C-alpha cells in the first residue's frame, strides 16, 4: 500500500503543481491585467492589492 | 439698420440685425448637445485610448 500510498501522492502531487504553476500564471497576468488596468487607471488599485 | 439708406453696400454686409433671442437662444441649443455629444465622444476616446494600451 504505502508503496502504491506515496508513488500516488507524488504524481497527483505533480499534477497539483502543474494546476497551480499554470494557476499561479492564471492570477499572474491576473495581477497584469490589474497594473494595467489600474496603470491607465481603468480599474482602481485595490484590485492590483 | 446697419446702414445709411441710399448708401453703397459690401456683400455678405449685415444690415438690419433681427432679435436673435430665440435664434442665439437657439444657437445655445445645439450648443450644449455639441458640448454633450463631444461629451459622450470623450468618454469613448478616454476608453479607446486606454484599450489600445
Amino acid at each position: 500500500q504505502t508503496v502504491r500510498s506515496s508513488f500516488n501522492n507524488i504524481n497527483a502531487s505533480i499534477s497539483s503543481i502543474n494546476a497551480y504553476k499554470q494557476a499561479v500564471v492564471s492570477a499572474q497576468s491576473s495581477l497584469d491585467a490589474m497594473e494595467a488596468g489600474y496603470s491607465v487607471g481603468t480599474r482602481t488599485i485595490v484590485d492590483v492589492l | 439698420r446697419n446702414f445709411k439708406e441710399g448708401s453703397d453696400i459690401e456683400a455678405g454686409v449685415s444690415l438690419y440685425q433681427i432679435d436673435p433671442a430665440t435664434y442665439q437662444a437657439t444657437y445655445d441649443s445645439a450648443k450644449g448637445d455639441l458640448a454633450k455629444a463631444q461629451a459622450a465622444a470623450n468618454i469613448a476616446q478616454l476608453t479607446v485610448n486606454r484599450y489600445q494600451k
